[PDB]
């Protein structure tokens, strides 16, 4: 018994390709389109909620996840792989940072920790890489707003705006035309909904679209008062109603 | 073990170390050298618990000699003292700590300066113009406070050291059978045979 | 293909060919049966007499677990012994902690989870035995049959080995003809007959009959071997039925 | 590929059988047991004339009463010798006596099969273990990587083994003197050696109750080689 | 831990991973050892396809194990560092317990013992390295030159070469080196070493490294100009 | 074919080829015979030599004062299994002041051999054993196979041409079982049995190995001039 | 235990 | 068992090569070119970003050039993720040395330890090697300015000017052509850019596709300063040399 | 116990008493307190009887393995340091041993190493170890010269044990003499204090404190 697979399942081919990373990226390509746009005063991350069955309650399945009060994540590819990465990403934010410095990690460092976990699945014994690309939007006091992509390889790049998965090629071309460095958060949400409509085929409403922002502090969402320095989370998931309001003025 | 002195002067460090090895009511030896050469320009004198003293001194000596071979380069007296302190700092929170107190007298070839470091068994490092360990300090420190000058020659340093040994031979209860004196300078380490 | 070369590998069908191959080793083995009765269970097994040099009554195949459970198996005999050794450890640790002797359904899953565990990894081989076992607990009599896959069910009658189809056909008749129930002493005599009838599929070598039983009335809820007068009585009953 | 501890259809361990092929490629080693002592002799076989032949150590002391000659991948023998020496000294510490030659050999042969997936492969070296004890007197043992050991009156191992063993079959009798055995090893080595036999490419040793295990000097062996040639020309 | 038996026997009785480790040595730059009457000299080839190198900081081909022993090699450079480090640690460990520096034979025997261990340890490949270990035993003036190879066999050599075109320079040394009369002086020993490398090297510029070891921890590496003088002298005598 | 790479793989017909190949190593091994009465149990072993210069491989091992076996196949594996039996016999003595039953001895060997046939990396034992012993229930003879199958018999034989001795004992069963309180006559029957497995070679003084255990007889091995009586 |  | 699926990452070819090291080098040969040029009064690190997208955030990006301590930097060629694992190890090794000896780690010691880690992955563990080549640019008070490279084999060598990644053959010929020993930093900056400009697979070399860094003694009196160039600073240096 | 070893022109002289005690109880007067490690190596025993006996016996095994591995007799320094490094591992455990490692080698010459159980290892020309070390020192030091003859040195070593055997309650039995030369150690017999005292008293005219 015991894990006898103590050797790499990801190795270099004669051509210099890492097969299992390339095949993991192929799995991301097949995955549903998700995108992220960075504004001057916030970030937006959005994705289609591809319902497995109309009987399934797509509210229970959260493609957009809170990692810290000021950081959110969305993906394209294999949902299960994403779910365990969010669990590990949330815990590593505490163990390797908050329990040491008494404050949440900045976006780039949490991204770096997630990248490290995905890199280890690329080299460790008896494991395949993660079959997901992550878009991690976040804010911190000293870096401000930031958006990062994380690939199965463990490589991460910062983006002004980008898309990943099914119709990423067309979605990226669309964002290039619309994106400027003077975009307000509301303008970025508007573009995010326009870009996502191209890739979405069936229904396009607040129940089939999952969209969250990294914006202003939300004291109402904090849950307590009395500490002036604690002003609440910048991560906010837009409600099914809040999306439909913006789809009328589209 | 008992008496180990150190005097940093202008161009050299001088280490005096008592020759007596006593156990019970018997002086077993009267010619013991309580020092190891760590590198050509670094000397360490030691005093404390029986066995621990030599075992610690030789262990340090081996590590510094290994570094010298690997890098084909001599570690600075500051670097060696920092290494030795960390080993004692580890030791004190071990199951059985090294009960060894050391003086590291070295000549930094890059700075062209003599350096004397006083490190106790807790890992308490200090750079001094003159140092001592055990009861010796209670006599020598006040004496050196008075007579020591920073610009003294090696010969003046040896006369200042003779004044210390004379005071210790007069007022110390135990017979420590004189001292072995060694000089660390730009030309390396050499022993004064007549003291 | 090559899906059958490694244990714990799904074929495109959704099958573990290595477990199905272990079943072939069970089908090859000698016939063993279990008969659930009124207030207990009866176990019987075919022992092929390879040679005159085999000492009669001194190659016992039926094994006891704790003091109240009986186990018999067909296929790779050593694999069966390994499974019983595990069963005895499981039953000991259960009694140690919970004081009460291990219930049969509880015991059945302890074997079931263990055999199933040997279909989860390519570093282990599935068990080459179907195990017929059971006994008497606080809730009454229980008979079980456990297969290489880890699959087990409760049974009225169970059969495995080379003469399983012959034994099953004979077991199905008893279930039909005795709906109210079969008595412990009756089941012992029927067990003998069914082994003798199931021996027709293994008739080159002549055999030696071995029977055990747990019964709340007859054995006081403890596992005992059928020996001496009661055994010879059952053999004579079986000899009369084949002729 | 395939398992290291796999059986062939014929019922042999592949890796043990392949290690035996490696030992056949090895330099010749001959042992002869008499009532006056056991003689061990080896072909040195220097790969180049620049190699200092006296550094070729293919005969080795285990204890004062046990010697050892090797053939095959001789690097593999170092850990086997180390174990044998420790076993011999450790037994003396526990029991205040010399250890039986058979008990020593059995201790070495226990390493042999401690391989698989312990070390990664069998040993690629056979040992001739010669010694004396008070119980069974003078003894010669052949220790294989199979974990088996036979006692021999005489035994050859290496490239010229089958030819040398046939020769040892005819020549050996139970009344051989130590001097006769010395010449016989030199004679049979010269027959199976590629290059011509001399004191630099061949080494002799012996174990006697009185003087214990002794590797012969190149001077001593040279006189025995000269004695051998004269005796063959003399009829 | 990774357990796989990588070094195993083949039907013909060969351990291919050990034999393929020798091929890595055969690929490696030529290294030659020649021991005289009162000295040993270690010559080393440095391939000239690498210009814009920094020879100050680039790892030197000859390494000091102790103040009295040196180790040159042919084969994988990365592998050599692991053997050198272990040898240097064992050198200090020996001084600490025996209160005496290692003999060249003992240091060789250790390095050879490490190389052997990797040929029948699970999860490891053999060292793609053959070593020339040279020096003088404590309070001894008899020169020592030893060779090790991936298999773990070691032996003493009057003169020996390893690496690429080593068979050509061994051919040279075999006819040019007299056992009865080794190079009597340092100059003679260095010249014979340079001559042997000039059969193979190409140019005698920054392609040849020479290190001279003498009794009582007296080791010195020759500079470009010092070596270039031997190259200039040999070529003028050749034209005859 | 494709299913003989290791012991963890079943064949399509439900065979373990590595166990069958280990069984094959016994057939290649030298013949050894086991037989018992009610008072004594006897091992007779034909020892094999490499050549005329070599010794004869010792086939019989003592486990306790009341138990021991003979081997056929890989002798080092027999040493491992015999050593394990010595420990289990010894454990029974020290802890329970109790001589280990020959039946339990068999059960312990069976369970030890089995674990090697179900786990990756390991290999089956490449040796068959004939265990004789005298315990609280009289004389016993066991046949161990490295598949794990242990069988209690009146008499048997394992090794090359063992079928000859096994056929003889099957005929002689009624005679030799009643040789009670007569060691020498039970050995003669064992020596006559192993003779049926001989081809071209005959039983010599350093060739034949006999062991015996019984009621007032500790397990004792006879070699050399001690077995000259029975040729 | 003894001493010397 | 699992033997069936083992690639055997740490074995020799019949020719005596390490398959996985050779294939990892083939991987690095497709990575963006990284150049290190060592002058008498500083070191230049230049690196070409892999085919950039117009929507990539250029200013808050770090792909090629990383800081190990205040005196040492590296240029990366290969898998960025693999490089970051080794960089974090190198950064810790540097602080371990400082803690022990109260002195900044000599460049070669840091390079040797990082190279010794890579070597381990080629000899034992049965894991794939790190698909990374480093150019180490650093300063210490023993050897002064030093360039090194390490590769997946765990072999490291010292250089005056060196390239890693794509078109090293072409890049090394151009450096070997125009380099000289008495070169200044400002000259080395120009050479680095001119080399990339010719060996680039792109149409024209622009500021947004470049990472640039210098290790000068250009601070105030006998102390070293690391300068990781900002986008606007690369744009200025690219116009100043007259490439755009 | 009383053991002494001193270095002189003729080589090394080793004298030990033969008594072992448990409290005030005299357990034995016939104990070998010198172990013969090899022809050129001697070991002296003081403190715990078991500790000294066991570990000095063990040392002899380590010295044998050295000459098998290195084809050369172990140095007195290396032999002493194996024992001193061993007891140092057990430091604080309550091992009680006071030992002298005495031998000749080519590279060293005649050498004595004092090794005790708190890890002290000292090279020296004179050592006395035991409860009566002071009594031995008194006679040895006051009569010692480097130019003593082999005959005089043997007597002084014997007389120094007798001196301690007399005054020290926990020393006595008999005197065991050894002489270490370049050719190895030579045993110079067992001398019962019962007879030796009266023989010395009469011949020497010493021990005037005692009723003659």
């Amino acid at each position: 018994m015991t894990d006898r697979y103590s050797f790499s399942l990801t190795t270099f081919s004669p051509s210099g390709k890492l097969g299992q990373i390339d095949y993991a990226l192929t799995a991301v390509k097949q995955g549903v389109t998700s995108l992220g746009i960075k504004a001057t005063n916030g970030v937006v991350i959005a994705t289609e909620k591809k319902s497995s069955s109309p009987l399934a309650m797509s509210e229970t399945l959260s493609k957009v996840s809170l990692l810290t009060p000021d950081i959110g994540a969305v993906y394209s590819g294999m949902g299960p792989d994403y779910r365990v990465l969010v669990d590990k990403s949330r815990k590593v934010a505490h163990t390797s940072y908050k329990r040491i410095y008494g404050e949440y990690p900045p976006t780039k460092l949490l991204v770096s920790e997630v990248a490290k976990i995905m890199q280890e699945a690329t080299q460790s014994g008896g494991v395949r890489p993660f079959g997901v690309s992550l878009l991690i939007a976040g804010h911190d006091e000293f870096n401000g707003f930031s958006l990062y992509q994380v690939d199965p390889s463990g490589s991460y790049f910062p983006w002004k705006a980008t898309a990943i998965g099914k119709g990423s090629v067309a979605a990226k071309t669309f964002l290039e035309k619309r994106w400027n460095d003077e975009l307000e958060l509301e303008d970025a949400i508007h573009i995010a909904l326009l870009t996502l409509k191209e890739s979405v085929e069936g229904e396009f409403n607040g129940d089939t679209i999952e969209l969250a922002i990294i914006g202003d502090e939300n004291p109402d969402l904090l849950g307590y008062t009395g500490i002036p320095t604690d002003k609440g989370p910048r991560f906010r998931k837009l409600t099914s109603q809040e999306i439909n309001d913006r789809l009328e003025a589209l | 073990m008992d008496i180990i002195l150190g005097i940093r002067v202008q161009d050299s460090v001088i280490l005096a170390s008592s020759k007596a090895v006593t156990r019970g009511i018997s002086v077993l030896k009267d010619s013991d050298d309580k020092t190891r050469q760590l590198s050509p320009h670094t000397l360490m004198s030691f005093a404390g618990e029986a066995g621990d003293t030599v075992q610690f001194a030789e262990y340090i000596q081996a590590n510094i000699q290994l570094y010298s071979i690997r890098e084909d380069y001599e570690l600075s007296p500051q670097a060696v003292s920092s290494f030795v302190r960390q080993e004692l700092a580890k030791s004190i929170r071990s199951r059985r700590p090294y009960q060894v107190n050391v003086l590291i007298g070295g000549y930094d070839k890059k700075k062209n300066k003599p350096e004397l470091y006083q490190i106790d068994y807790l890992g308490t490092k200090v750079e001094l113009p003159y140092g001592a360990h055990g009861y010796s300090g209670f006599y020598t420190f006040s004496l050196l406070d008075h007579h020591y000058r920073p610009d003294m020659t090696t010969e003046e340093g040896l006369d200042l050291l003779k004044l210390c040994v004379q005071e210790l031979e007069k007022r110390m209860p135990m017979d420590f059978k004189g001292v072995i004196v060694k000089i660390v300078d730009k030309d390396g380490i050499r022993q004064v045979d007549d003291f | 293909t090559g899906y059958d070369l490694s244990n714990s590998v799904f074929s495109p069908d959704g099958r573990n060919f290595q477990v199905e191959y272990a079943v072939k080793a069970v089908e090859n083995g000698t016939t063993s049966i279990g008969i659930k009765c009124n207030d207990g269970v009866v176990f019987a097994v075919e022992k092929l007499i390879t040679s005159k040099l085999l000492v009669p009554q001194k190659n016992v195949k039926i094994q006891v677990v704790d003091r109240h459970i009986g186990c018999v198996y067909s296929g790779l005999i050593p694999d069966g012994r390994h499974l019983v050794n595990r069963g005895r450890e499981e039953a000991a640790s259960f009694k140690k902690l919970y004081k009460t002797p291990i219930p049969i359904p509880a015991f059945a899953d302890r074997l079931g989870q263990y055999v199933q565990a040997h279909t989860l990894y390519n570093s282990v081989r599935p068990f080459g035995v179907s195990t017929i076992f059971g006994g008497v607990d606080k809730n009454g009599a229980h008979l079980y049959m456990l297969e290489p896959s880890g699959s087990y069910w409760g049974y009225k009658g169970a059969a495995t080995g080379k003469g399983r189809q012959s034994a099953k056909a004979e077991l199905e008749k008893l279930v039909d003809h005795h709906p109210e129930g079969l008595s412990a002493r009756e089941a012992v005599k029927q067990a003998a007959k069914i082994i003798y009838l199931a021996h027709e599929d293994n008739k080159e070598k002549d055999f030696e009959l071995e029977i055990s039983w747990c019964s709340l009335s007859e054995t006081n809820g403890l596992h005992k071997f059928v020996k001496g007068d009661l055994l010879q009585e059952a053999i004579d009953f079986a000899q009369k039925e084949i002729n | 590929d395939r398992g290291v501890s796999t059986f062939s259809p014929e019922g042999r361990l592949f890796q043990v059988e392949y290690s035996l092929e490696a030992i056949k490629l090895g330099s010749t080693a001959i042992g002869i047991a008499t009532k006056e002592g056991v003689v061990l002799g080896v072909e040195k076989r220097a790969t180049s004339p620049l190699l200092e032949s006296d550094s070729i150590e293919k005969i080795v002391e285990i204890d004062r009463h046990i010697g050892c000659a090797m053939s095959g991948l001789t690097a593999d023998a170092r850990s086997m010798i180390e174990h044998a020496r420790t076993a011999a000294v450790t037994h003396n510490l526990y029991y205040d006596e010399d250890i039986n030659v058979e008990s020593l050999t059995q201790s070495v042969c226990d390493l042999a099969l401690r391989f698989g997936e312990l070390m990664s492969r069998p040993f690629g070296v056979a040992l001739l273990i010669a010694g004396h004890d008070a119980d069974d007197g003078y003894q010669l043992f052949h220790a294989e990587p199979s974990g088996t050991f036979y006692r021999y009156n005489a035994k050859a191992i290496g490239s010229g083994s089958e030819g040398a063993q046939a020769e040892l079959l005819n020549e050996w009798h139970s009344s051989l003197t130590l001097k006769e055995a010395e010449l016989l090893v030199l004679k049979i080595l010269k027959q199976v050696m590629e290059e011509k036999l001399d004191e630099n490419n061949a080494q002799l040793s012996c174990i006697t109750k009185q003087d214990g295990f002794k590797i012969y000097d190149n001077e001593k062996t040279a006189e025995l080689i000269k004695e051998l040639k004269e005796k063959e020309a003399a009829e | 831990g990774y357990d796989r038996a990588l070094s195993i026997f083949s039907p013909d009785g060969h351990i291919f991973q050990v034999e393929y480790a020798l091929e890595a040595v055969k690929r490696g730059t030529c290294a030659v050892g020649v021991k005289g009457k009162n000295c040993v000299v270690l010559g080393c080839e440095r391939r000239s396809t690498l210009k814009l190198q920094d020879t100050r900081i680039t790892p030197s081909k000859v390494s000091k194990i102790d103040s009295h022993v040196v180790l040159s090699f042919s084969g994988l450079n990365a592998d050599s560092r692991i053997l050198i480090e272990k040898a240097r640690v064992e050198a200090q460990s020996h001084r600490l317990t025996l209160e005496d520096p290692v003999t060249v034979e003992y240091l060789t025997r250790y390095v050879a013992g490490v190389q052997q261990r990797y040929t029948q340890s699970g999860g490891v490949r053999p060292f793609g390295v053959s070593t020339l270990i040279a020096g003088f035993d404590p309070r001894d003036d008899e020169p020592k030159l030893y060779q090790t190879e991936p298999s773990g066999i070691y032996s003493s050599w009057s003169a020996q070469t390893i690496g690429r075109n080593s068979k050509t320079v061994r051919e040279f040394l075999e006819k040019n080196y007299d056992r009865k009369e080794p190079p009597a002086t340092v100059e003679e020993c260095v010249k014979l070493t340079v001559r042997s490398l000039l059969e193979v090297v190409q140019t005698g510029a920054k392609n040849i490294e020479i290190t001279v070891v003498k009794p009582d921890s007296d080791i010195v590496a020759l500079s470009s100009e010092e070596i270039n003088q031997y190259v200039t002298q040999i070529e003028q005598e050749k034209q005859e | 074919n494709n299913y003989d790479g290791d012991t963890v793989t079943f064949s399509p017909t439900g065979r373990l080829f590595q166990v069958e190949y280990a069984l094959e190593a016994i057939k290649q091994g030298s013949v050894t015979v086991g037989l018992r009465s009610n008072t004594h149990a006897v091992l007779v072993a034909l020892k094999r030599n490499a050549d005329e210069l070599s010794s004869y491989q010792k086939k019989i091992i003592k486990c306790d004062e009341h138990m021991g076996l003979s081997l056929a196949g890989l002798a080092p594996d027999a040493r491992v299994l015999s050593n394990y039996l010595r420990q289990q016999c010894n454990y029974s003595s020290l802890v329970f002041n109790r001589k280990l039953a020959v039946e339990r001895a068999g059960h312990l060997l069976c369970d030890k051999a089995q674990k090697n046939t179900q786990s990756y990396g390991g290999r089956p034992y490449g040796v068959g054993l004939l265990i004789i012993g005298y315990d609280k229930s009289g004389a016993h003879l066991l046949e161990f196979q490295p598949s794990g199958n242990v069988t209690e018999l009146y008499g048997t034989a394992i090794g090359a041409r063992s079928q000859g001795a096994k056929t003889y004992l099957e005929r002689t069963l009624d005679t030799f079982i009643k040789i009670d309180g007569n060691p020498d006559e039970l050995i003669k029957a064992g020596v006559e049995a192993i003779s049926q497995s001989l081809r071209d070679e005959s039983l010599t003084v350093d060739n034949l190995s006999i062991a015996i255990v019984g009621k007032d007889t500790p397990f004792t091995i006879y070699d050399g001039e001690a077995v000259a009586k029975y040729i | 235990f003894l001493y010397x | 068992g699992s033997r069936r699926y083992d690639s055997r990452t740490t074995i020799f070819s019949p020719e005596g090569r390490l398959y996985q090291v050779e294939y990892a080098l083939e991987s690095i040969s497709h990575a963006g070119t990284a150049i290190g040029i060592m002058a008498s009064d500083g070191i230049v690190l230049a690196a070409e970003r892999k085919v950039t997208s117009t929507l990539l955030e250029q200013d808050t990006s770090t792909e090629k050039l990383y800081k190990l301590n205040d005196k040492i930097a590296v240029a990366v060629a290969g898998l960025t993720a693999d490089a970051e694992i080794l960089i974090n190890t190198a950064r810790i090794h540097a602080q371990n040395y400082l803690k022990t000896y109260n002195e900044d780690i000599p460049v070669e010691i840091l390079v040797r330890r990082l190279s010794d880690i890579k070597q381990g992955y080629t000899q034992h563990g049965g894991l794939r090697p790190f698909g990374v080549s480093f150019i180490y640019a650093g300063y210490d008070d023993r050897y002064g300015y030093q360039l090194y490279t390490s590769n997946p084999s765990g072999n490291y060598t010292g250089w005056k000017a060196i390239s890693v990644g794509a078109n090293t053959s072409a890049a090394q010929t151009l450096l070997q052509m125009d380099y000289k020993d008495d070169m200044k930093v400002d000259d080395a900056i120009e050479l680095a850019l001119k080399t990339l400009s010719k060996t680039t697979d792109s149409s024209a070399l622009t500021y947004d596709r470049l990472e640039f860094a210098t290790i000068r003694k250009g601070a105030n009196d006998g102390e070293v300063y690391q300068k990781i160039f900002k986008p606007q600073e690369i744009k200025d240096i690219l116009v100043k040399t007259g490439i755009t | 116990t009383t053991t002494l070893a001193f270095r002189f022109q003729g080589g090394i002289i080793v004298a030990v008493d033969s008594r072992a005690t448990a409290g005030n109880w005299v357990a034995s007067q016939t104990v070998k307190k010198v172990i013969e490690i090899n022809p050129f190596l001697l070991g002296t025993m003081a403190g715990g009887a078991a500790d000294c006996q066991f570990w000095e016996t063990w040392l002899g095994s380590q010295c044998r393995l050295h000459e098998l591995r290195e084809k050369e007799r172990i140095s007195v320094a290396a032999a002493s340091k194996i024992l001193s490094n061993l007891v140092y591992q057990y430091k604080g455990a309550g091992l009680s041993m006071g030992t002298m490692i005495c031998g000749y080698t080519r590279k060293e010459g005649p050498t004595i190493y004092y090794v005790d159980s708190d890890g002290t290892r000292l090279k020296g020309d004179i050592f006395c170890v035991g409860s009566g070390q002071t009594f031995a020192y008194g006679v040895l030091d006051s009569n010692y010269k480097w130019d003593l003859s082999v005959e005089d040195a043997l007597y002084l070593g014997k007389r120094s044990i007798l001196a301690a055997a007399h005054r020290d309650a926990y020393s006595g039995g008999s005197v065991n003499l050894y002489h270490v030369t370049e050719d190895g150690w030579i045993y110079h017999g067992n001398h019962d204090v019962g007879e030796l005292f009266w023989k010395v008293k009469e011949e020497e005219g010493s021990f005037n404190n005692v009723i003659g």
